[PDB]
């Protein structure tokens, strides 16, 4: 109300209003869905069109050959902390010869997210990213919100109507987590899951968004023709 | 670059400058002309370093230039020639000095009278009768010494000038190529086609 | 952040005014009268002190009339402070002309600048506009004897009879029913003070609450002579002209 | 007072065919009379089929190759993972090396690939960027001795067809990968033979359709 | 006041919204993909007949393989269009090549966000960015100041934008020819215009990847244009 | 090098020569010494090899913004300037570079311009540039004519530059011939000295002084 | 522009079947004034990693720290800090050979030759060089200095190329380190009897042995030599 | 530095700042262009509040950029000033590069943009200024008028008026102007400014200035009684 003029305020209940607009982007943005197994990690978007005669708005970014993420909110702000990610996990194979930790990638999100949140004429980032990827320590899955916070998780879904993606997935989590060595079926998991967030609409060819990284996989995307297979 | 004279005279200043662009064992041109107009007054030759001559000249001239748009209104010979002078002793106390040194011929009307100007690329300036700038002064200053009278016309002036061509053509190792002559006076500046 | 406490100096009313040099100008036009006259063969400049006080040191005072030059000196109304500022300033610009032309600035020259800085504190910078008017009274050999005024808006015009500060209204009419082309110094003198002594609001018009300066050619051939009065001088000239 | 340049030596070789392209390179690393390694590769596979070697200064030539390396991922970042032309990379390449004008990288680049109509290409760089396509090329320490070998072997030079008056050229045409391998292994034993900053192995790129594959000979390590 | 990059609690930033709201004020623009070219069509509006029509320039080379309309507040669009140039002619000089139509859309769009407390404001311009590559053939985006871009294979921008957008949508399929195109935006153009339209009010260009990018003449416009009334005439 | 260009009754003809050296090592003797800047614009490069190219391929970069921006083809004047410009902001740095400007446009007709690394830009009719620079005088100078056809004027370049290339050490390889007319620039092809020399040995009866 | 005071002499190594094995001297020498003897020239950084480093000691405690930094940095929000996420050799190095070319393209060198001897995670021997120009080489036997030019001919007996590697035990590889040790006693002037030797294994791990002397020296045929040509008594 | 966003978007999509400098401009005194067959002609208003002033050194309304390109004005006096030397300035700096003097479309073009920079910079208020900019390209008879406004947008007319009453005498010049057909001579030409002028002006005494600018770099300004000479003549002709 008057706390919520600039992310430098406080509320009197302690809350960050802009922050919390920011968040409300993400909500409004198209469904993205992300879950992983031991050997693979998976993620499945939603694409949004501006009408029949426009093209999908693209919601998958790769950030290296072992990791990338999926957006959902203002797409600028992703290409920007995408762009981030690059340069961190390209810093880190010039100087360190070191494919840079998924864990840490969420950790240098959060933290230049985080500065956009505490000092006067910046905003907030107003996106949520889905990271996925494979390193040393095998496949991963995170969920970046632009409030600094990053979770890691087996799977997840964020965007509108999120909610039934990511009421599937924690049933079916005993289920998905053991597909190993079999990418199909992690994908067909995923587009399950995402499913369970569409209304009036279905999933067609041009619409259906793939990305999978895993052991012997480098970060692929996958659309248009690519994704029949799994309609 | 290599050869710039300069003569006042009763009522006129009378530039001459080389035509000669040479590079090594090479004469690239023969028709140089070693001058730019500042105002439709004052006229200004130069010799030096390539490069820094032409690129200075045209700096002062885009300058006076500017000026004259600026307040309607024609600056004097010795305005421009201090305005000049600054500018080189700036210079010679930058990074890359211009190594350019300069004649300014012009026409005060306010004063109706001729004025020249010899400037070095220090920044050493003098208002004189006649003036040179390089190996030409060594010959040229002792001649018009002998030779220059403060009344003379512009064609007497004129003739004064050949007599110093001559003598440099008779005793400079370089070929210069003859040399351009223009004149400045009340009606402004207009430039001697045969010589 | 600091927004919050921002005034905003340099933007646009609705109308299309600029609020704070408005504002600045009502400031002005409270501060003693300053009157300029520009002759044939001269200038006058004429300025009433703000309500002096007996014990205020009149002698060794300057408040109104400040010189520039040897050939160029300004009237001012409004913010002294503010005006030394600006007069530091030009007086500097004037030296600065000198040194690269090796000749005396002309006069507009020196106002343009003078009005090109008050025009930045408008447009640029978010601070307040200076709060001064400047009667600028000098002499050049291209266009001889001239008057000038400049603003806060940083806009300048040229004169041959001008008021600023206090009462302009009442004294530009008496000004214009008054003055003619062939005026000379000394008539102009007589027709600075008899408007000040109309439209000044003190009971009667004194030596000991005036500025008085000339800018004649009155010196020895062709040279021109800056004449700031003194109290005696103000005191001779103001009985000799019958004020009292 | 410190020099920041050094001499690695070595020497590099660069051929194209009509549907391939080799770049060949010795794997000897030196300073001054010491042998510093009998196998460190100068030669690489930069993606996109282009293949690339630096040689001179080994310092310089890693950076330079390092930093191509980079450019090329970030081509497809920048520019929806389209494929870098061989014609390119080239000119790409070109602003590395002059982006260095005044503190140039001291190495001579050839870079081997195939051209946007599928046939060999062979560009050549000297220190500080100046570059163009050529069917051979020679570098480093002994490219005094190979190249003129090259001129003689590959274009055909100062041979003339026999009985023909020295009138009529040896006409050119282009080299099987059989027979090209045959010219580079002899360039380098002959270079081994005399230049001694060259010897201990021959790595050799080729570049087809079909990807990059490698083949290693000895050579000589005295 | 309020700051400039503020959202508002329905998770959007006020300027840009703002901003939006003044290219709807703006003149229409329209732009038509085809396999054999992209058309671009513009509304000039001179505010009065004395107003020299030729000299209003809204349709705008970048590059010979892409063109650019615009609508909105017009005078922001130099700088965007200043920046597309340098972008193109940048990576010919780095790359030795023609640089993809998206690639710089994506360098124009990097510019729109560049604002805060950078430029003080978005922009307040609207972009077709029409052109043709070797890898993804001929290409129409629309560059917003919101620093989002969409590829279409038709689009409308500026005050008849909802209602000719509509129109778009029943007349455009994938086997239009350039000639259809052309007519079309024409149609088009004609149906949202206030005043009537003609060669001096309106303005045709096209991209084809064989003559690059072609602002049509006042004449050749002209019999477009008359053809155009004619063929409605004929059913 | 040596490079050429000349101005005549039908346009402009240019001649360079296509060897490139480092020290006495012979390093090239196929490199491109004149870039197409547009169909109206060419440019001669003489010196340091990366400085040219470079520069040069610059330059038509910014000849070409200007055409976007103004909508009209770049003066050779004003296509010369930038580069002398830019040459000119170096200087004391190392450049080194001999180039000329070389075009035709409405406003000024056939014009070449003389451009090099210490800041020198000039006007002119003839210039020869380069270490053989001398050599192609000697016998452009003694041959020259306004006159001359755009045969005799194509030839005279092309033997002007195999002149240079006989003399000098440092120029060879192969002549490039360009000749400038009001419609444009036009190649008039890649002549290699091995055969062009003892060809113009046998028909001109010149080059007295070699063994035949 | 620098120029090195307190200086470090040869550093070798070299490979065998399981792993690595570095050695060198402990001697600080100021110019020919032998000046300290107590310098440690290598530095373990984890259980898999020993840096050898020659030349300026100033600029070698200045590496030294900016290891033990490396260290704590990737402890840092690492929970795999002693496992899976631990410091490799390829990294360690990869990260002095960046700083070495980044200093050199100051022209402010570290004046210093580098050694990173280590066993990978999977198992692979690692032996790389890197000095003060930023120049990088590997080599089943790797040396610095004089150790070059006396110590490699004797290693490369042992391991001359990659096959003979599998063949090489720990016990004949380091025997010819000791021996490389003697002979760079009798021969280089600015070394020390006293050394440490440091072998990587990828079974036994590392293994830091210190205050290593020198020893089975042969000086007892000097007493034959008598002047210097004719001379018999 | 002082970096608030001055002019920024309100929620019907206007830039207030930039509409205010426009109502600055519309307060402003009338300045008027016409362009002829061989000439282009700019008329200027001075308002008649202002007696004792000095003529001679006086800012004249009209200003020379360059010697074959002018530029008049309305609105903020102080802020013309700013835009005329950066101008000046410019046209210095392109002879210099371009070995060419400015044409009248890249002045305009110049002069242009430095406004609109002011419409989206930080610290800064838009001009209160439009221009009437008007000449000959170098080596050209085609007359040229430019108009610009504080928002950036510029545009070439026939015939243009800006500045206070201009909707009155831009109403007059829609049907007294016509495109075929242009004033023929200079004569012509500068009449019909004038008369536009009298439909707002007051007194054709000292209130209207008049500037004719001609091909190759010649521009002139009218003295009072050759001004007074039109006025007169223009009266006599309307009582009928
Ligand atoms: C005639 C032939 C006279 O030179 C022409 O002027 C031609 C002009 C054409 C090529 C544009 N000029 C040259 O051939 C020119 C001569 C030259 C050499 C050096 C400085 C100035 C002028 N040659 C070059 O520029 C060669 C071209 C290479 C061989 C393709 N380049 C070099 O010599 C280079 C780079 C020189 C350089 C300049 C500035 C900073 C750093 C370097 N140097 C080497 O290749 C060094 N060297 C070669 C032999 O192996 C060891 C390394
Ligand atoms: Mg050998």
């Amino acid at each position: 109300n008057n706390y919520d003029g600039d992310t430098v305020t406080f509320s009197p209940t302690g809350r960050l209003f802009q922050v919390e607009y920011a968040l409300e982007a993400i909500k409004q943005g198209s469904v993205t869905v992300g879950l992983r197994s031991n050997t693979h990690a998976v993620l499945v978007a939603l694409k949004r069109n501006a009408d029949e005669l426009s093209s999908y708005q693209k919601k998958i970014i790769k950030c290296d050959e072992h990791m990338g993420l999926s957006l959902a909110g203002l797409a600028p702000d992703a290409r920007v902390l995408s762009n981030y990610l690059r340069q961190q996990c390209n810093y880190s194979s010039l100087v360190f010869n070191r494919k840079l930790a998924v864990e840490r990638a969420g950790h240098l999100l959060c933290d230049k997210a985080q500065k956009n949140t505490q000092s006067y004429g910046g905003r907030p980032y107003g996106v949520g990213l889905l990271i996925i990827g494979y390193d040393k320590s095998g496949a991963h899955l995170l969920e970046f919100q632009p409030s600094g916070n990053v979770t890691e998780l087996y799977g997840t879904a964020i965007g509108a109507r999120s909610q039934g993606a990511k009421t599937y997935l924690e049933r079916t989590l005993d289920t998905f987590i053991k597909i190993d060595g079999n990418p199909d079926e992690l994908i067909k998991a995923g587009v399950e899951a995402i499913s369970q967030s569409l209304r009036d609409e279905s999933l067609t060819v041009d619409n259906l968004s793939i990305a999978i990284v895993g052991k012997d996989t480098p970060f692929t995307i996958y659309d248009g023709e690519a994704v029949a297979k799994y309609i | 670059m290599d050869i710039i004279l300069g003569i006042r005279v009763q009522d006129s200043v009378i530039l001459a400058s080389s035509k000669a662009v040479t590079r090594g064992i090479s004469v690239l041109k023969d028709s140089d002309d070693k001058t730019r107009q500042l105002s439709p007054h004052t006229l200004m030759s130069f010799a030096g370093e390539a490069g820094d001559t032409v690129q200075f000249a045209e700096y002062i001239q885009a300058n006076i230039q500017l000026y004259s748009i600026r307040e309607d209104y024609e600056l004097s010979p010795q305005a421009v020639s201090s305005f000049v002078r600054q500018e080189l002793a700036k210079s010679i106390r930058s990074r890359r000095p211009y190594q350019v040194n300069v004649l300014i011929g012009g026409y005060d009307k306010k004063k109706n009278k001729p004025e020249l100007y010899q400037i070095d690329y220090l920044g050493t300036k003098v208002e004189l009768p006649y003036g040179a700038h390089g190996y030409s002064g060594f010959y040229t200053f002792s001649l018009l010494d002998h030779h220059y009278r403060p009344d003379m016309t512009t064609e007497e002036g004129l003739d004064l000038l050949k007599l110093c061509v001559q003598e440099l053509e008779k005793r400079m190792p370089m070929d210069f190529k003859g040399v351009i002559v223009k004149i400045v006076d009340k009606d402004g500046i207009r430039q001697v086609d045969d010589f | 952040g600091s927004r919050r406490y921002d005034s905003r100096t340099t933007i646009f009313s609705p109308e299309g005014r600029l609020y704070q040099v408005e504002y600045a100008l009502e400031s002005i036009s409270h501060a003693g009268t300053a009157i300029g006259i520009m002759a044939s063969d001269g200038i006058v400049l004429a300025a009433e002190r703000k309500v002096t006080s007996t014990l205020l040191e009149q002698d060794t005072s300057t408040e109104k009339l400040y010189k520039l030059n040897d050939k160029i000196a300004v009237a001012v109304a409004g913010l002294t402070a503010d005006a030394e500022i600006l007069i530091n300033t030009a007086r500097i610009h004037a030296q600065n002309y000198l040194k690269t032309y090796n000749e005396d600035i002309p006069v507009e020259i020196l106002v343009r600048r003078l009005s090109d800085i008050k025009q930045g504190y408008t447009q640029h910078g978010g601070l307040r506009p200076f709060g001064v008017s400047f009667i600028y009274a000098g002499y050049d050999d291209r266009y001889g004897y001239q008057l000038y005024t400049s603003n806060p808006s940083g806009n300048y015009t040229g004169w041959k009879a001008i008021s600023v500060g206090a009462n302009t209204s009442a004294a530009q009419t008496l000004l214009q029913m008054d003055y003619k082309d062939d005026m000379k110094v000394d008539d102009a003198i007589e027709l600075a003070l008899k408007t000040l002594s109309k439209t000044t609001d003190s009971s009667a018009l004194t030596y000991d609450r005036l500025e008085f300066a000339t800018i004649r050619k009155g010196a020895n051939d062709g040279e021109v002579y800056q004449k700031i009065f003194k109290p005696q001088e103000i005191k001779d000239i103001l009985v000799k002209t019958g004020i009292t | 007072q410190f020099n920041p340049y050094g001499d690695n030596g070595g020497t590099i070789l660069g051929i194209a065919g009509e549907d391939f392209a080799v770049l060949a390179g010795d794997t000897r690393n030196i300073t001054d009379y010491s042998i510093n390694s009998r196998y460190e590769p100068k030669v690489f596979d930069c993606g996109d089929n282009i293949v690339m070697s630096a040689n001179g200064f080994a310092a310089d030539g890693d950076a330079l190759v390092k930093r191509f390396k980079n450019s090329v991922k970030w081509y497809h970042f920048d520019h929806n993972d389209k494929k870098l032309s061989i014609n390119s990379a080239a000119r790409n390449i070109q602003h590395l090396l002059y982006g260095k004008r005044f503190f140039p990288y001291y190495v001579h680049t050839i870079i081997a690939g195939l051209d946007e109509d599928g046939k060999g290409a062979v560009y050549s760089f000297d220190p500080v960027g100046s570059y163009e396509r050529e069917q051979c090329r020679a570098g480093g320490a002994a490219a005094s001795l190979i190249m003129p070998f090259l001129d003689n072997q590959v274009n055909f030079k100062n041979q003339y067809e026999p009985g023909t008056n020295g009138k009529v050229k040896k006409p050119l045409k282009y080299l099987s990968v059989e027979e090209v391998i045959k010219l580079v292994r002899d360039s380098f034993t002959s270079a081994t033979e005399r230049h001694i900053q060259v010897g201990d192995g021959l790595e050799i790129l080729i570049v087809t359709k079909d990807g990059v594959r490698k083949e290693f000979y000895e050579l000589k390590r005295d | 006041d309020r700051g400039v990059s503020t959202f508002s609690p329905e998770g959007r930033l006020f300027q840009v919204e703002y901003s939006l709201e003044a290219i709807k004020l703006g003149s229409t623009a329209i732009g038509i993909a085809t396999k054999e070219g992209v058309v671009l069509g513009v509304e000039k509006r001179a505010t009065s007949p004395l107003l020299e029509s030729d000299s209003i320039e809204k349709i705008v080379e970048i590059d010979r393989h892409i063109g650019c309309a615009m609508s909105g507040l017009t005078a922001d669009a130099r700088s965007m269009i200043e920046h597309a140039r340098t972008a193109a002619v940048t990576h010919n000089l780095y790359y030795d090549e023609d640089i993809n139509v998206e690639s710089l859309t994506q360098s124009v769009c990097d510019l729109a966000l560049r604002f805060g407390e950078l430029m003080s404001r978005p922009f307040g311009v609207a972009l077709l960015i029409a052109g043709h590559d070797a890898d993804d053939g001929y290409q129409l985006f629309h560059a917003e100041p919101s620093g989002t871009f969409y590829r279409y294979n038709a689009k409308a921008i500026g005050s008849g934008s909802e209602g000719a957008q509509a129109e778009l949508l029943n007349e455009w399929h994938s086997s239009l020819t350039l000639k259809e195109a052309e007519l079309l935006v024409l149609k088009i153009l004609k149906q949202v215009m206030e005043e009537k339209l003609d060669e001096n009010n309106a303005q045709l260009s096209c991209i084809t990847k064989q003559d690059g990018f072609k602002i049509y003449d006042n004449e050749k416009t002209a019999e477009l244009i008359k053809e155009l009334k004619e063929k409605e005439a004929a059913e | 090098t040596t490079t050429l260009a000349f101005r005549f009754q039908g346009g402009i003809i240019v001649a360079v020569d296509s060897r490139a050296t480092a020290g006495n090592w012979v390093a090239s003797q196929t490199v491109k010494k004149v870039i197409e800047i547009n169909p109206f614009l060419l440019g001669t490069m003489a010196g340091g090899a990366a400085d040219c190219q470079f520069w040069e391929t610059w330059l038509g970069s910014q000849c070409r913004l200007h055409e976007l921006r103004e909508k009209e083809r770049i003066s050779v004047a004003a296509a010369s300037k930038i580069l002398s410009n830019l040459v000119y902001q170096y200087k004391g740095a190392g450049l080194s570079m001999g180039t000329m400007i070389c075009g035709y446009t409405r406003k000024e007709g056939p014009t070449i311009y003389y451009v090099d690394s210490d800041g020198t830009r000039l006007k002119g009719d003839i210039f020869c540039v380069g270490s053989g620079q001398t050599f192609a005088y000697g016998v452009l100078d003694s041959n020259y004519k306004w006159d001359l056809s755009v045969e005799d004027a194509l030839y005279l370049g092309k033997r002007s530059i195999l002149a240079a290339a006989h003399r000098n050490a440092y120029s060879g390889g192969s002549v490039n011939l360009y000749h400038v007319t009001e419609d444009g620039w036009i190649y008039h092809g890649n002549h290699d000295v091995g055969e062009l020399f003892w060809k113009v040995k046998e028909e001109e009866g010149s080059f007295n002084n070699v063994i035949g | 522009t620098q120029q090195p005071i307190v200086t470090g002499t040869s550093v070798i190594s070299m490979k065998y079947d399981n792993g690595v094995i570095i050695a060198a001297d402990n001697l600080g020498s100021y110019g020919s004034l032998l000046r300290f003897n107590g310098v440690e020239r290598l530095i373990p950084v984890g259980d898999n990693t020993v840096v050898g480093i020659s030349g300026d000691i100033s600029d070698m405690q200045h590496i030294e720290r900016l290891l033990k930094d490396l260290v704590t940095e990737n402890a840092y929000d690492n929970p795999l800090a002693d496992a899976e996420e631990a410091l490799e050799p390829s990294y360690i190095f990869e990260y002095l050979a960046t700083v070495m070319y980044q200093r050199r393209s100051k022209m402010n060198p570290l004046w210093n030759a580098i050694i990173v001897a280590g066993v990978q995670s999977n198992g692979d021997q690692f032996l790389r060089y890197v000095n003060l120009l930023g120049v990088t080489y590997s080599s089943p036997t790797l040396a610095t200095g004089f150790g070059a030019h006396m110590a490699n001919p004797l290693l490369r007996k042992v391991v001359d190329r990659e096959s003979d590697i599998p063949k090489t035990t720990v016990q004949v590889a380091e025997e010819a380190i000791v021996n490389a040790m003697r002979v760079l006693y009798y021969r280089d002037a600015r070394s020390s009897r006293n050394f440490s030797l440091a072998i990587i294994d990828k079974n036994t791990g590392l293994t830091f042995k210190k205050n290593l002397q020198v020893e089975n020296m042969k000086w007892d045929f000097a007493k034959d030599i008598k002047g210097y040509g004719t001379q018999k008594i | 530095g002082y970096d608030r966003a001055l002019s920024i978007f309100s929620p019907d999509g206007h830039i207030f700042q930039v509409e205010y400098a426009l109502e600055a401009v519309k307060r402003g005194t009338c300045a008027v262009g016409v362009k002829g067959k061989n000439c282009v002609v700019l008329g200027c208003e001075r308002r008649s509040t202002l007696k004792l002033q000095d003529t001679r050194i006086t800012p004249s309304k009209v200003s020379k950029i360059d010697s074959h390109v002018v530029l008049s004005f309305s609105g903020l006096n102080a802020d013309s000033r700013i835009l005329i030397e950066k101008a000046r300035v410019e046209a210095q700096s392109h002879r210099l590069t371009l070995e060419d003097p400015v044409t009248v479309e890249y002045l305009t073009r110049y002069v242009a943009g430095v406004q609109q920079r002011y419409t989206q910079s930080g610290g800064v208020r838009p001009f209160g200024v439009s221009t009437l900019i008007a000449g000959f390209d170098p080596r050209d008879d085609e007359p040229k008028l430019y108009q610009t406004e504080p928002s950036g947008i510029y545009s070439s007319w026939s015939a243009q008026t800006i500045g206070r009453n201009s909707k009155t005498v831009r109403e007059f010049l829609e049907k007294n102007y016509d495109r075929k057909e242009p004033p023929a001579t200079v004569e012509e030409c500068v009449k019909l400014t004038v008369r536009s002028l009298l439909e707002v002006v007051q007194t054709g005494a000292k209130n209207i200035e008049i500037t004719v600018v001609k091909p190759d770099s010649d521009i002139v300004a009218l003295s009072s009684e050759e001004i007074n000479q039109y006025v007169t003549q223009i009266e006599q002709e309307k009582q009928e």
